[PDB]
């Protein structure tokens, strides 16, 4: 019996007797099911041609797409998006090795009208960074934010170096949506990532560590000494190791002693390479790079010692 | 903004004023001065850069990058007396991503039709030649695929200036046409000579969407004009067809793949959009939807002899 | 999660950068809790300054009040109690032993719009008379009825000596 509602669907569609049977042709050498086949359906609603539709059914079955990825075709047309277009964002998906789930967010970002070459590259991006499909998921919602493709890129790069969990890229969204700029959401993110560490690892110099991160970077008219001192605070907070823990609090607290921009973003960039690097030698002679910047009698003295620390561990 | 980056100008001046001190008396500690301080004016200008490159402006984005070229100039004479690797390999790195930012810009200046800007970014385009050329005694390839990816984009421009001044002249659609059909032509064999000497994956990628985007402003020129729906047909397939075997040529792998797929199919929509705007009957918009699709199926199926 | 959406909660409160990193300099030396931060947004929706909110915070800190009385401080922020006289409420409350039940009535006498040295005066008697905190629940009752505080002080008299 229920083969018949096809018929009825394309009829009321106002599709004609012979294209019918020219679709049922195809939908019969092809082998296609009743649900991709009611697909097809939803797609003659949405307004694509019968002629355009033996095309899509005709690379269905040549891509070998399961029905899920073929249902997402309808959900693209009635999101306005063209046959062309439709194909694509699906042979595009076959050739990445995308799941129903990443075919679905395309769709989504299908939905958010967003272009079919910023989405690939995106979903490019997100197979070469590993990702899981909530990460194109919360593409999507940055999409819906409004935010330009490049950073969301920036905010997926980001998000990526920090080990942030996707609902941390929902609320940077929200914070899109709140108007907030990139950079400054970026600076919400790493402030309240080492905060929440904070509250699993409540340590003292874990709390002097990030508040005179939080400090400095309330002083700071410079977004660079921003951003560096809280990725230093969520390194630190993260971090198990007294060295660590050393090497950034005199680094913070010659930053908050010192006037210069230059010295601060010197001494906050070598401890950022510091705690991102695993050496104890560097460790060792880092720490001794601080105590001749303490100790030093010219400033020039601890300009040339940390380029040199920097330019050895960059 | 101009009066910052005139200060970063002033800055380097000064500079070169005083590598022309290193050179009549010298000093290490002003070598170490003067290269600190040009870093300092390259990471000022780079900023500026970044932020004009999110903003959309060209004209900063382009005086921004003719500044670093300045200061790659005085860090690469800087670099030459003190016989220091460190600045080299900074200025190599620093100009290989100017070259990359100002052929996106020089793509973007093409696909928006200010076509002065474009002149602007390829002189720029020169300048990192000058630069590239004074950094490396060794490397010719580096070279050779930058005056390749000028030589592509020179002839996409000569193109170009022929179909707007046409445009300008109010020139017949035959003659339009006569002359877009043999630019199509032109710009396949250069660039299947090109495709015998280039080899870098990213400047493929490159040349692939400057070939992309030389079709766009011929079909855009072609819109402009008013053609009749029998030109943008003819013009359409044969645009798609030289656009699929340049593909053919160029592309070698997913992500060529990715790129061919979204040009093709991307010109293909921005032609149905000509069609649309100028009301053509439904077998014309099958006729090149059919075209573009048997171009999907070719891409696939050329893509299949490697996936 | 959490903690960005906190910061999500101030932006939406239209809290700037600067402030929101402030408050969370304040977060980081204090060690405040989620609940006290929610408290700190929601004092911040009532329109209190990011400047007095610091002060707030810094006195619930040195006085050591608990998270449902730093709760409270939002309900009388929502009340519209002026800044300092939260924290005279609060620090009566707890210098007096009172319990957050006790503050929460308190809340409901500033709701009822009783002036602040009445609602202590009012404290103090139930203390005194060793009352329960449905004495102060039933004070507040007894302002939306529109007795004044005289004559709570009588009924309160009356059924103590009774």
């Amino acid at each position: 019996c229920d083969a018949i509602q096809a018929a009825a669907a394309l009829g009321e569609a106002g599709i004609s007797s012979n294209e019918i049977l020219e679709l049922l042709a195809a939908a019969a050498e092809l082998g296609l099911d009743p649900d991709a086949i009611q697909a097809a359906a939803q797609l003659g609603e949405a307004g694509i041609s019968s002629e355009e539709i033996k095309e899509l059914l005709r690379a269905a079955h040549e891509l070998g797409l399961d029905p899920d990825a073929i249902a997402a075709a309808a959900d693209l047309g009635q999101a306005g998006v063209s046959p062309v277009e439709i194909l694509a964002l699906l042979i595009a998906a076959s050739v990445l090795g995308l799941d129903p789930d990443a075919i679905q967010a395309a769709a989504a970002l299908g939905e958010a009208g967003i272009s079919a070459e910023e989405i690939i590259e995106l979903l490019t991006a997100a197979r070469d960074l590993g990702l899981d499909p909530d990460a194109i998921q919360a593409a999507a919602q940055l999409g819906e934010a409004g935010i330009s493709s490049e950073e969301i890129k920036e905010l997926l790069r980001a998000a990526h170096e920090l080990g942030l969990d996707p609902d941390c890229i929902a609320a940077a969204a929200d914070l899109g949506q709140a108007g907030i700029s990139s950079s400054e959401i970026t600076a919400l993110l790493l402030a309240a990532a080492a905060i929440e560490l904070a509250k699993r690892a409540d340590d003292k110099d874990v709390r002097e560590i990030v508040r005179d991160a939080l400090e400095l970077a309330s002083r700071s008219t410079n977004d660079e000494v921003i951003r560096l001192a809280l990725e230093a605070a969520v390194l630190a907070a993260r971090s198990t190791d007294s060295d660590v823990l050393e090497i950034v609090k005199d680094a913070l607290e010659l930053a908050k002693q010192s006037t210069n921009e230059e010295v601060i973003k010197l001494a906050l960039k070598a401890a950022v390479l510091a705690a991102k690097s695993t050496d104890e030698e560097v460790l060792e002679e880092v720490k001794e790079a601080l105590r001749r910047a303490k100790e030093s009698t010219d400033e020039e003295e601890i300009k040339e010692e940390l380029r040199k620390a920097v330019e050895e561990a960059e | 903004d101009d009066l910052l980056l005139k200060l970063l100008e002033l800055l380097v001046e000064q500079a070169r004023v005083s590598a022309e001190f290193a050179r009549r008396q010298g000093d290490e500690k002003m070598l170490e001065e003067v290269a600190r301080k040009a870093e300092e004016v390259a990471r000022k200008a780079e900023s500026i850069a970044r932020k004009a490159r999110k903003e959309g402006n060209l004209e900063l984005a382009l005086k921004a990058l003719e500044i670093l070229v300045r200061a790659a100039h005085v860090l690469a004479e800087i670099a030459r007396e003190r016989g220091n690797e460190e600045l080299q390999k900074k200025a190599h790195k620093l100009a290989k991503e100017a070259l990359r930012q100002v052929i996106e810009i020089a793509i973007r200046a093409i696909q928006e039709g200010n076509l002065e800007l474009a002149i602007i970014a390829l002189h720029i385009s020169v300048r990192i030649a000058e630069v590239l050329l004074e950094t490396r005694p060794d490397d010719r390839e580096e070279i050779r695929e930058q005056q390749a990816i000028f030589e592509l984009l020179i002839a996409a421009l000569e193109a170009a200036i022929r179909l707007e001044k046409l445009k300008e002249e109010g020139a017949p659609p035959e003659q339009i046409e006569r002359v877009a059909e043999h630019g199509l032509e032109r710009l396949k064999e250069i660039a299947k000579e090109i495709s015998k000497e280039v080899d870098s994956p990213e400047s493929k990628r490159i040349a692939y969407k400057i070939v992309a985007a030389a079709a766009e402003f011929l079909l855009k020129i072609l819109a402009e004009g008013g053609a009749t729906p029998e030109q943008l047909e003819r013009v359409t397939e044969h645009a798609l067809e030289v656009l699929k075997e340049v593909a053919k040529e160029l592309a070698d792998s997913p992500e060529s793949g990715l790129a061919a797929l979204a040009a093709i199919a991307s010109l293909a929509k921005l032609g149905l959009e000509q069609l649309k705007e100028i009301g053509a009957p439904p077998e014309q918009q099958r006729r090149v939807t059919k075209a573009g699709i048997e171009a999907v199926r070719e891409i696939y199926r050329y893509g299949r002899k490697l996936y």
